[PDB]
RNA sequence: AGCUCGUGUCGUGAGAUGUUGGGUUAAGUCCCGCAACGAGCGCAACCCUUGUCUCAUGUUGCCAGCACGUUAUGGUGGGGACUCGUGAGAGACUGCCGGGGUCAACUCGGAGGAAGGUGGGGAUGACGUCAAGUCAUCAUGCCCCUUAUGUCCAGGGCUUCACACAUGCUACAAUGGCCGGUACAAAGGGCUGCGAUGCCGUGAGGUGGAGCGAAUCCUUUCAAAGCCGGUCUCAGUUCGGAUCGGGGUCUGCAACUCGACCCCGUGAAGUCGGAGUCGCUAGUAAUCGCAGAUCAGCAACGCUGCGGUGAAUACGUUCCCG
RNA sequence: CGGCCAACUACGUGCCAGCAGCCGCGGUAAUACGUAGGGUCCGAGCGUUGUCCGGAAUUACUGGGCGUAAAGAGCUCGUAGGUGGUUUGUCGCGUUGUUCGUGAAAACUCACAGCUUAACUGUGGGCGUGCGGGCGAUACGGGCAGACUAGAGUACUGCAGGGGAGACUGGAAUUCCUGGUGUAGCGGUGGAAUGCGCAGAUAUCAGGAGGAACACCGGUGGCGAAGGCGGGUCUCUGGGCAGUAACUGACGCUGAGGAGCGAAAGCGUGGGGAGCGAACAGGAUUAGAUACCCUGGUAGUCCACGCCGUAAACGGUGGGUACUAGGUGUGGGUUUCCUUCCUUGGGAUCCGUGCCGUAGCUAACGCAUUAAGUACCCCGCCUGGGGAGUACGGCCGCAAGGCUAAAACUCAAAGGAAUUGACGGGGGCCCGCACAAGCGGCGGAGCAUGUGGAUUAAUUCGAUGCAACGCGAAGAACCUUAC
């Protein structure tokens, strides 16, 4: 191993929980339905990228909060993704819930949304080069952020050997705690087999 | 004070850097110093320093020369050779020890003497005002 | 503490410069001149804890100053004057002086101050190497079985043992074992769980079960080494506890392999250790306890953390390893 | 149908079966093997094989190099040949100056024309790149018929030098011998023992004997063609340098074959032989030493006469000539001027020898007037690495041996310079309980668990130095549990 998670690093300071609630009794079975609900939207939804999830929960209520790049798909006109979604979990027995759904305002500056975009490309036709080239290009096109770097390991263009490479472009503080870093990593399938992306976003720093 | 090595050659990278200092001007005028570190300003007064003291000509000619005029050619044969390299035309003072292929319009002198360094010096000054009336 | 990139220059070309040399620093940290100018990953800082003070602030916690206790202690009415605990803020920045220093970095000494020159410890692993470890956490391309290499229990073994290596525990005995008396800790767990007072047991534990989803109730008023008194006069020993047999408890449908704990007898072996070798420069080494945890019991001397008593030295890089 | 080289995917076995002109391709998932399709090239022909040229400037006349990759012979004298410093005079034998005069036919090249166009051939030209004689030229490139001198040599005066050979001679040191004095050790290496002593060592004084070589001066200095050359003195002698320039008036250069000199070692004969020192004995280290180390010491090292004729014989660069910017030292000699006329004072000149540097050259390091710069003249040497500087043959040598110098087979590379890591028993400047000073420990014995190894029907599986081993196992009567 070389680095441990960023986000696991500076989550004590820049960023925030995205599940928040008290449990001492049955906080078992609260992380077991949280995990398994997590499971079967990551399982079910594949066509639009989920962002991040994140849900509150006091006594019975729970809030679930889906943040999406786009939520056409996501929800649509009439709800029936919404309505299937409403029954999954009452199916699991998740009592009363309530979604939300928040659509980003930049998609190419979260580090999930461009990882599964080029999880995509790659999986699909699209080279590792002119996808990264794209990939970068997008994000620097972006005044707010300044430092970009993208990593791919595993069987690149089918050759029976592992290529573990990396584009670096800004000023991405990884030491520096101040740092504000976005983290975010994909699984993308491939007839040879399977390849990882890893992608570290650098969107300025925070003082207080 | 200090030649930069192909400044007039490379500058593109010295034109961020005037950039930055016009912005670190206006960012000073304003008076703006409490809502800094002390480590930091002491840091940002010695770049002041340093930068102000081995830039001075950069802040006014912006627009790229037309000629160059240089001094003791054999010590400072770096500005001649960019000179040479991107065709900017040459004069300068040639003593008993300098190449006279190096200038392309050479001025027969002592780079040794204040005395005869001060009165070319304030000779082409004066043809430069004079040119500068002419206008 | 090094690893790179953009422009430029030299050669023609691998390339070189930047990253060199002098000084300085724990460090590519800083300064001086230079075909270098700059930028990135680094490094320091930003995070947590710890060392101080001020404010805010009294219950299940403390008691300065008032009263009731009368043997059980703030126990009870009372109060922030302190810790107690957790918020905000301040405080180390060569802050100031002398001398060396290119008048530049930097260093020694000196006053204030709690700390002096990253105050202490953590999290924090740059590009890469060992085709390093993991298809028995998980996911997966290929091949293989599909009436079996699938499933279920017709029980057992993973712990067997002539021997070696590796890391620990307990010691080899008096700075001790044993017996009686006796004072100080931190943090933490508890729902189909922690478990009081009481009675019976040598003791595992049995009956019974208050208080608790928890500064409150249980983990004993959380102790051990620590102090006083008594023995042993150096013995294979009152050190040292295994081995085996005889008797019970506990979880459980059911303790033979193959559990743990409690009681007895059992008395073998061994006197600081062979070359070689390890770890430790301040709460450190060394020694004595507690707790998270998996769990129904349990091979729990373990991993992890929380504590208690608490040293010695550094003359300096010539030799060994990095 | 991998890249060279216009043309890719699937199916079948995997260091097997196999491909292939060079690199090179298969060790379960091949665009390189075999089969399928698909595409490419060519076509009544398509490939393989063999011979010949080109690229190959890879035999370099046009058109290569010799510092390190292959090469300067060891260096001179010098025969035959090749090549020449000015201008003063014929014949025209090196030669171009124009014309008539041959160049068989066929072929090549240009245009025409015919077989319907096609091969095929039909006609007339043109082409037919060399050589014959008669007529007309004289600038260079040769002999011949006469003079001068800028190369060269001589002549006059000086010059410095370890140049060579013979003889004579000096001091210090080592060893040995002789005689005092003087006592138990002396010599030795990282440590010790073989070695010599108690029969008198070592040490030290006096004397003598013999052999080798000349410390300082002594240097990146001198000379010689090169090997090389230095204690003095004498004897004879070579080479080189400056000035006056009197004289010779094309005598100059290099030089295949040939001949002479030549480091050390080796050989014969006859002498010498102090020190040193192959070989050989012991002592020492190592698992091992037939070496590095120690104690001894036979050839040789010295002399005279002959021999062999090889060296990283290096400046790894043949000689000679002319030209091309400088700076800084040394040696030798002529001059002139501040002028004391003392003075590395200043200047001019030629020769020799160090260092750094332009332009230039070179693949780079580097050379740079003492060229690897730009040229001229001649000579030797080289054509991928082994085989092999070897066999046979020839020549020389008494021999050791030396010179001349191959072929088969094999490899697809071997080599020169330079960039960056790694390593170092190469160095400097730095870090840590790394050592030093230390307490407490383990390694001797019980304990309670883990790992190898041996038994059993199973003893599930994984992890085996740092970075596994009271590790997953932070809980085995059913479960776990996979056998
Ligand atoms: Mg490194
Ligand atoms: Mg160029
Ligand atoms: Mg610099
Ligand atoms: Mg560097
Ligand atoms: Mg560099
Ligand atoms: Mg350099
Ligand atoms: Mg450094
Ligand atoms: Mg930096
Ligand atoms: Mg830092
Ligand atoms: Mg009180
Ligand atoms: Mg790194
Ligand atoms: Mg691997
Ligand atoms: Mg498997
Ligand atoms: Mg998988
Ligand atoms: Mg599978
Ligand atoms: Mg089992
Ligand atoms: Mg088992
Ligand atoms: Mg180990
Ligand atoms: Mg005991
Ligand atoms: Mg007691
Ligand atoms: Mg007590
Ligand atoms: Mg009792
Ligand atoms: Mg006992
Ligand atoms: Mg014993
Ligand atoms: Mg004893
Ligand atoms: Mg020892
Ligand atoms: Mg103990
Ligand atoms: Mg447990
Ligand atoms: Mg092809
Ligand atoms: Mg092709
Ligand atoms: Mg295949
Ligand atoms: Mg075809
Ligand atoms: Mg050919
Ligand atoms: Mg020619
Ligand atoms: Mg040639
Ligand atoms: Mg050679
Ligand atoms: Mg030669
Ligand atoms: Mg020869
Ligand atoms: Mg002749
Ligand atoms: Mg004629
Ligand atoms: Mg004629
Ligand atoms: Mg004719
Ligand atoms: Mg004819
Ligand atoms: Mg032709
Ligand atoms: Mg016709
Ligand atoms: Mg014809
Ligand atoms: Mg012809
Ligand atoms: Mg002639
Ligand atoms: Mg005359
Ligand atoms: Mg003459
Ligand atoms: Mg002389
Ligand atoms: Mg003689
Ligand atoms: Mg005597
Ligand atoms: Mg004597
Ligand atoms: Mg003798
Ligand atoms: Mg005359
Ligand atoms: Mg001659
Ligand atoms: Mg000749
Ligand atoms: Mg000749
Ligand atoms: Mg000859
Ligand atoms: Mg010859
Ligand atoms: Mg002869
Ligand atoms: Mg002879
Ligand atoms: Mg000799
Ligand atoms: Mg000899
Ligand atoms: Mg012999
Ligand atoms: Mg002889
Ligand atoms: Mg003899
Ligand atoms: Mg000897
Ligand atoms: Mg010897
Ligand atoms: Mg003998
Ligand atoms: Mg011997
Ligand atoms: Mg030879
Ligand atoms: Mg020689
Ligand atoms: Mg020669
Ligand atoms: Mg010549
Ligand atoms: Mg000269
Ligand atoms: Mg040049
Ligand atoms: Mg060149
Ligand atoms: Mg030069
Ligand atoms: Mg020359
Ligand atoms: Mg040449
Ligand atoms: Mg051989
Ligand atoms: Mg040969
Ligand atoms: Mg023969
Ligand atoms: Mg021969
Ligand atoms: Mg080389
Ligand atoms: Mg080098
Ligand atoms: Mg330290
Ligand atoms: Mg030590
Ligand atoms: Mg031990
Ligand atoms: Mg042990
Ligand atoms: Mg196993
Ligand atoms: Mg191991
Ligand atoms: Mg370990
Ligand atoms: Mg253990
Ligand atoms: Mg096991
Ligand atoms: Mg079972």
């Amino acid at each position: 191993g070389q680095k441990i998670n960023p986000h696991g690093f500076r989550l004590g300071i820049t960023t925030e929980w995205k599940s928040r609630w008290y449990a001492d009794k049955q906080y078992k079975d609260y992380v077991k339905e949280d995990v398994a609900i997590r499971k079967l939207l990551a399982t079910g939804l594949e066509r639009a990228g989920i962002a991040d999830v994140e849900i509150e929960r006091t006594r019975d209520r729970v809030r679930v909060d889906i943040h999406t790049a786009r939520p056409g798909i996501v929800i649509g006109r009439r709800g029936t993704e919404a309505d299937r979604i409403r029954a999954d979990l009452e199916k699991l027995t998740g009592k009363q819930v309530q979604l939300n759904i928040l659509e980003v305002k930049n998609p190419e500056s979260q580090a999930q949304l461009v990882a599964q975009g080029v999880a995509e490309q790659l999986s699909n036709r699209v080279a590792f080069r002119r996808a990264m080239r794209k990939a970068i290009q997008s994000a620097m096109r972006q005044p707010n952020v300044k430092g970009i770097r993208v990593q791919c390991s595993g069987r690149l263009g089918g050759a029976e050997m592992s290529r573990s490479e990396f584009y670096r472009e800004g000023r991405v503080p990884l030491h520096t705690l101040r740092a504000d870093i976005d983290y975010g990593l994909y699984e993308a399938k491939t007839t040879f087999g399977r390849i990882g992306v890893k992608v570290w976003i650098y969107k300025g720093d925070i003082v207080g | 004070q200090r030649w930069l090595g192909g400044m007039l050659t490379n500058f593109s990278t010295v034109h961020k850097r005037l950039q930055r200092l016009k912005e670190l001007e206006a960012m000073e005028q304003t008076g703006g110093f409490e809502g800094r570190t002390k480590k930091e300003i002491l840091m940002l007064t010695r770049e002041k320093n340093k930068l102000e003291r081995s830039l001075g000509g950069i802040r006014d000619m912006q627009k790229v020369p037309s000629a160059v005029w240089v001094v003791d050619t054999n010590k400072e044969h770096i500005a001649v050779g960019e000179a040479r390299k991107l065709g900017i035309p040459v004069i300068a003072i040639l003593d008993t020890n300098c190449d006279p292929d190096v200038v392309d319009y050479p001025i027969p002198g002592n780079d040794d003497a204040i005395r005869s360094a001060a009165l070319l010096t304030k000779v082409i000054a004066s043809a430069v005002a004079e040119g500068l009336q002419a206008r």
